[PDB]
DNA sequence: GCTTTATTGAGGCTTAAGCAGTGGGTTCCAGGTACTAG
DNA sequence: CTAGTACCTCTTAAGCCTCAATAAAGC
């Protein structure tokens, strides 16, 4: 019930100007806002507080605190999160790099 | 199932525990005087079995932890008595498909 | 830039555990003594001391 | 098949209610060639429809709710997305509605 | 705040949207599973009507 | 630290890794064995090559040798040196005589390097072969240890 | 110590050895690689069997890069020494120190310390050797000893042995 | 080692740990910051963490980059809605590392030949140790024969795909593909409907554009990150980008019941599209 | 020019991660590093010229991997390291 | 365990426009790099022609691994995969 | 019957957060004081 | 005598400790 009234604020607040935003994107919001037990606020005191990859929360405004954390606590990162990626420097599991491209053996004798 | 008129001392609240086979839920006067589920927003929540969990998570491949989380003070899990690592279905109405089908373990 | 035989692949995980002392001192290959960061003259770099070759 | 079922029940509604047996007769003159036809670029068109795996769903959902409010009794507009958007305990305006 | 928020969620090949620690946001993207662009604005035929004209 | 008391490194395991994922256990050769797959490698490679270029302590050796220049041959001289160590001092010269060593020793069930071990080296004395493997000492009786290692020097080739 | 096990190597290779012939390519690349090898961590590799019935995984392409990178799982035979063990050689030199003992692709040293009371050095010899009371040794003979240390090199092996046991020595 | 009085040692022992933490932070809340001999304050690794000007945000999120080009935009009709306009210096000095192949072997000398100093041409020419020479400082430059496997870096040519952009990216529109063609001038110059998804106005906007410089940045800025290809803005599921103000208006005009054209400017008209069938 | 956090984030919305890498891995700066097998750390020394690679913090000799990344993430990891914070990159999940 | 066989695959058959933009960009990298052409070519040599011509007759030998969020991943083949667009 | 307990909560103070990009013009080599070399 | 050289100098979100009441156990 939450959720379905924080979307219908957000849609009623969307269209006050008569801007009009697909439902979809409002119903990802409201999930991702709600994904926990509670509502997860989008401040540094919400999904910030998550246990995402430690990278991940460190772009966001806590940046030095956040890797002291993970010192203390020895956390473990797969960098499967786009900011690590970047950080890194790595083709991001993102599209393009969701997957991978491979090279079949069989075919190519038969392709010649 | 007690139900209480005004509050619970906190004794009663540490006594609760002292029978683990024996699940005993507090609910207030107040809380239950309207019917939760009889609201349009709330879904229609289904308690799933142990086995009926475990090939939820077989098809989608998913661990205890990936799943929705739900308070375990939920007013809907307090309705439905939720206990920890129980999955429920909620089955809701939109208005870009005929209808939804979500899952939520309590934490 | 430069031609290495060690092999290429990406990283995949990144432990951000403590650094211990001892390891520090294991792979603290040189030690600083010395403040000065140059040596006299301001020709060589203080040997043993900050920003030693 | 039950999750695929229910996600396209919207659109198997949308088919019923326009490929009617009285539709197709009455308000439509469609052959068999041309009803084949019509039902294969439908399914076509559907499954190109489809969501394109690897998308950044998420990103393409902060894009569409920032763009609306760089554009733009009780408080709406900005201030209302800000405060919904975090936890807000304190209600500068708050509502209700009963019927 | 919303792109940090939303950054690490997405659309996998089981057409469920998931963050980096996998956890599913939504079974189905947007409770449709299709493309957004290809959304279009559409109207239901069996919803408008009075009794005598859906009879009709 | 490596010794002879069972004290295997980390990758030394009693079990080993299948490229199934399929856990087996570990399997030791002897000389005569390891002579036999290393010349059927070499078969396999002469017939390899052969096919994509289409489209008595004195014959022996050189044949091996020739065969090594080959094939394989001339990439490394450590190779030749390591195929003259093992022919010079072999013990078995048929494939029968390896087989049924390889098979008796499968019914003793013991550890691969230990029967390994008792397959290449000689012993003649029960305490030279208690003072050889001292890890192995309350593991083999001393009746069986005798049968097999009589058997084994019946089963020597008389080159 | 003559182990069988199967081993994955990594392999690069250019977009433009891209023909059907690649293969062959590829595998000589392998027997440029595992032959001769010697690293302290798998030890010494021996040879590699079963040429034909080699295995080679899908190959993977880098993000940006065209190379192609193939990981070739294949069982292989395998050499490497343990302390305690015993092996036998052949004397290939002759020094003060002692005599150094090649046994298959590796080195032993035995040291003047360990050695017996009655076998002493000679240079009255051509070349020098020892002389024992009930033995001889020479440049070729075929002397088992106890392997009791190991060293391992960038791409070599060496042994420390020594010969206090009985039915030690020549046989 | 000179004695311990245990009085001076707390002293001692109190500044060395405020030193270290200035160092790891030098910004402690509720106590005082260390200041540097110059008029500064100290700078500690703590505060070169912090945001915008920290390296997470200032040189990791977001870095400078080498290949690409900032300067004014200005609206042109002529040119199609894929098609941007570019400068001669910016194209000139702006470069892509094509490989040599024998397909475009030729192609390849004759720009090698022509120089830096002509657009058509390039300035370096990569070989295959990977040492870069560098054309204008080589004399000999028309003496230089390509060879296969090398990489010469080339001024940009038509049709060739770059990435546009301006820097309020507000929306996932904002930062689209458009293929160059090279202009007399010193002002980018794109289509007069791009300007919407872009929210340009011509009242001296600056925009950048950044030069893919490799195959597969050019495949993917072609087949995911094209102007035609986002036309439908997901964010409405409708056209963000479509005709523009004086377009609309003229548009709205020449369908109007009582608009007729005379044989001259239909005729004219007709000619102007370039997909005409070529009936009349 | 600079490449904003905004144009990061639209480019991930447009999938493509080769544009990305390239852009901030080919078109910036670029930085390849050596790593152990076992410690994961960039405190390698590694001679090209004589192809010697040993690290002092871990007794290895072979088991070094290379690596690309922007000089700005090895620099991360210093002031990390100089705060007692090791990232330990590894090429394997465990 | 963690490969899927073959069949009883759950990913969509239909190639994705991201799988055939990296395609395209695969195979004119390779083809920059001077390598093989299993097409012929009608006066044409732009890689990226190349390649959009190759995955229309099909004739592009790589691969496509779909990743699944667990880790398991599904062989596809350009040949079998088919391009709505 | 009285005394001493664990618990409940409620605010002061505190430490944190604070659109993106880019063009330019100014200023710092810091002040005094004592000790010592030519 | 004179001049180097160095040494001193506006709007919220979470944590924690500090307050005022309250039912049970000791005795
Ligand atoms: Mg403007
Ligand atoms: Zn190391």
């Amino acid at each position: 019930a939450g959720r379905a009234a924080l979307y219908k604020e957000v849609y009623n607040v969307i269209a006050s100007d008569g801007s009009y935003v697909n439902y979809r994107h409002m119903a990802l919001l409201v999930d991702v806002m709600t994904t926990q037990g509670g509502l997860t606020s989008v401040t540094r005191h919400g999904f910030n507080r998550s246990n995402t990859g430690a990278l991940m929360r460190c772009s966001f405004e806590e940046t030095v605190e956040i890797l002291f954390e993970a010192g203390a606590s020895a956390e473990l990162d797969d960098c499967r999160g786009v900011s690590e990626n970047v950080i890194l420097g790595q083709m991001a599991p993102i599209g393009t790099g969701a997957f991978d491209v491979m090279i079949d053996e069989e075919s190519l004798v038969k392709y010649m | 199932i007690f139900v209480y008129q005004n509050n619970i001392t906190p004794s009663a609240m540490k006594l609760v525990p002292s029978i683990p086979p024996a699940t005993i839920e507090t609910f207030n006067e107040a809380a239950l005087v309207v019917n939760i589920t009889h609201h349009e927003l709330v879904p229609k929540h289904i308690r799933l079995s142990s086995d009926e969990k475990r090939e939820l998570l077989k098809r989608y491949r998913l661990k205890e932890s990936q799943l929705p989380r739900i308070q375990r003070a939920d007013p809907v899990a307090l309705y439905l008595g939720l206990k920890r690592g129980e999955v429920v279905k909620i089955i809701r109405k939109s208005e870009t498909s005929g209808r939804y089908a979500s899952y939520r373990i309590c934490m | 830039q430069q031609y290495s035989s060690a092999p290429l692949r990406t990283v995949k995980e990144v432990q951000f555990g403590l650094f211990s002392p001892e390891e520090v001192r294991a792979i603290s290959v040189a030690k600083i003594r010395f403040p000065e960061t140059m040596d006299e003259t301001q020709t060589r770099a203080k040997i043993g001391g900050l920003n030693d070759p | 098949q039950n999750a695929q079922r229910d996600a396209v029940t919207l659109f198997c509604c949308l088919l019923r209610s326009r490929l009617a047996t009285r539709r197709v007769l009455q308000e439509y003159r469609l052959t068999k060639q041309a009803f084949d036809w019509v039902l294969s670029n439908i399914e076509a068109q559907f499954l190109r429809s489809v969501v394109h795996p690897g998308e950044m769903v998420g990103v393409l959902a902060a894009q569409s709710i920032g763009e609306p409010a760089t554009q733009m009794k009780v408080t709406s507009g900005v201030p209302r997305l800000k405060e919904i958007l975090n936890v807000a305990k304190n209600m500068k305006t708050p509502s209700l509605t009963v019927y | 705040r919303l792109v940090k928020a939303l950054e690490d969620i997405m659309v996998h090949y089981d057409n469920t949207t998931r963050n980096s620690l996998g956890n599913v946001i939504q079974f189905i993207y947007g409770e449709d599973g299709m493309d957004a662009a290809h959304i279009e604005k559409q109207s239901l035929d069996t919803i408008g009507g009075s009794d005598a004209a859906f009879e009709k | 630290e490596n010794a002879a008391t069972l004290q295997l490194g980390q990758e030394f395991q009693l079990k080993q890794i299948n490229h199934q994922g399929e856990e087996e256990e570990l399997i030791a050769l002897n000389l005569s064995e390891a002579r036999l797959v290393i010349k059927e490698a070499l078969v396999e490679r002469r017939r390899a090559f052969k096919r994509s270029q289409k489209k008595t302590r004195e014959k022996e050796l050189e044949s091996i040798d020739v065969l090594l220049e080959q094939t394989t041959g001339g990439n490394n001289k450590d190779l030749k040196n390591t195929m003259q160590y093992l022919t010079n001092f072999s013990r078995f010269r048929d494939q029968e005589t390896v087989g049924a060593v390889i098979q008796l020793l499968k019914s003793t069930g013991l550890h691969p390097f230990e029967v390994a071990q008792l397959g290449s080296l000689a012993c003649d004395t029960a305490d030279e072969a208690k003072t050889l493997i001292p890890s192995l000492n309350n593991k083999i009786s001393d009746d069986e240890l005798e049968r097999i290692l009589k058997e084994l020097s019946n089963l020597e080739t008389l080159y | 110590m003559f182990f069988i096990k199967d081993l994955s190597l990594n392999i690069t290779l250019h977009p433009s050895f891209f023909g059907p012939r690649m293969k062959q390519y590829l595998k000589t690349k392998l027997l440029e690689e595992v032959e001769g090898s010697c690293t302290g961590k798998f030890g010494y590799i021996l040879c590699v069997l079963d040429y034909d019935n080699i295995d080679i995984q899908r190959g993977r392409i880098l993000p940006t890069d065209g190379s192609a990178e193939f990981n070739v799982k294949y069982r292989a035979v395998v050499f490497k020494p343990f302390k305690g063990e015993v092996v036998d050689g052949t004397v290939v030199s002759c020094s003060q120190h002692g005599f150094e003992v090649q046994v298959g692709p590796m080195k032993v040293f035995v040291t003047k310390h360990l050695m017996p009371q009655d076998l002493t050095f000679n240079a009255g010899s051509n070349p020098p050797s020892y002389q024992s009371s009930e033995d001889v040794i020479t440049i070729k003979s075929r002397i088992r000893v106890k392997i009791e240390g190991c060293i391992s090199q960038v791409s070599s092996i060496h042994a420390i042995g020594s010969i206090k046991e009985d039915y030690l020595g020549a046989i | 080692h000179n004695g311990a009085p245990h009085h001076a040692i707390e002293e001692a022992e109190s500044l060395l740990q405020f030193h270290v933490a200035t160092y790891m932070d030098n910004d402690i809340a509720g106590q005082p910051q260390a200041l540097q001999k110059s008029g500064r304050p100290v700078k500690s690794i703590r505060a070169r963490l912090k945001g915008k000007e920290g390296r997470i945000r200032g040189n990791l999120m977001g870095k400078r980059v080498d290949f690409s080009a900032r300067t004014v935009i200005s609206g042109d009709p002529n040119l199609e809605l894929d098609q941007v306009g570019v400068p001669k210096s910016i194209a000139k000095t702006l470069t892509y590392p094509e490989v040599v192949t024998p397909y475009n072997i030729d192609r390849l000398t004759q720009l090698v030949r022509n120089g830096p100093n002509e657009h058509p041409g390039a300035k370096y020419v990569i070989r295959d140790s990977g040492d870069r020479i560098d054309l204008r400082y080589s004399k000999r430059a028309g003496d230089i024969q390509l060879q296969y496997g090398w990489k010469v870096e080339r001024h940009i040519m038509d049709n060739d795909p770059v990435l546009f952009n301006r820097q309020p990216s507000l929306h996932k529109m904002s930062m689209m593909a458009h293929r160059v063609k090279v202009i007399p001038y010193s002002t980018f110059r794109l289509n007069l409907s791009v300007t919407s998804p872009y929210n340009a106005d011509f009242d001296g906007d600056e925009m950048n554009l950044h030069v893919p410089q490799s195959e597969e940045t050019r495949a993917e800025l072609s087949q995911l990150c094209a102007v035609p290809l986002q036309i439908v803005s997901p964010q409405s599921n409708k056209p963000c980008m479509g005709i523009v103000q004086d377009t609309l208006c003229g548009i709205r005009k020449l369908t109007l019941r009582d608009t007729f054209i005379e044989l001259d400017q239909v005729l004219n008209m007709l000619y102007w599209v370039p997909d005409w069938d070529g009936v009349i | 020019l600079r490449f904003g956090e905004m144009e990061r984030d639209c480019m991930i919305a447009h999938g493509a991660a080769s544009f990305l890498k390239e852009r901030l891995m080919e078109a910036s700066d670029a930085f390849r590093v050596h790593i152990c097998g076992i410690c994961g750390l960039m405190t390698v020394i590694a001679k090209l010229n004589h192809n010697q690679f040993e690290c002092k913090g871990c007794d290895n000799k072979i088991d070094i991997y290379q690596i690309h990344i922007p000089y700005a993430a090895k620099l991360l990891f210093q002031e990390l390291m100089a705060m007692n914070i090791t990232p330990r990159l590894y090429t394997d999940r465990s | 365990e963690k490969a899927i066989p073959k069949d009883q695959r759950a990913t969509t058959p239909y190639m994705t426009k991201y799988e055939r933009a990296r395609i395209l960009g695969t195979r004119a990298l390779q083809i920059s790099m001077n390598a093989p052409v299993f097409v012929d070519l009608e006066g044409e040599t732009d890689p990226l022609r190349i390649a959009m011509k190759e995955l229309a007759e099909k004739k592009i030998p790589l691969v496509i691994r779909r990743y699944l969020p667990d880790g398991s991943f599904e062989d596809w083949s350009v040949e079998e995969l088919i391009v709505d667009l």
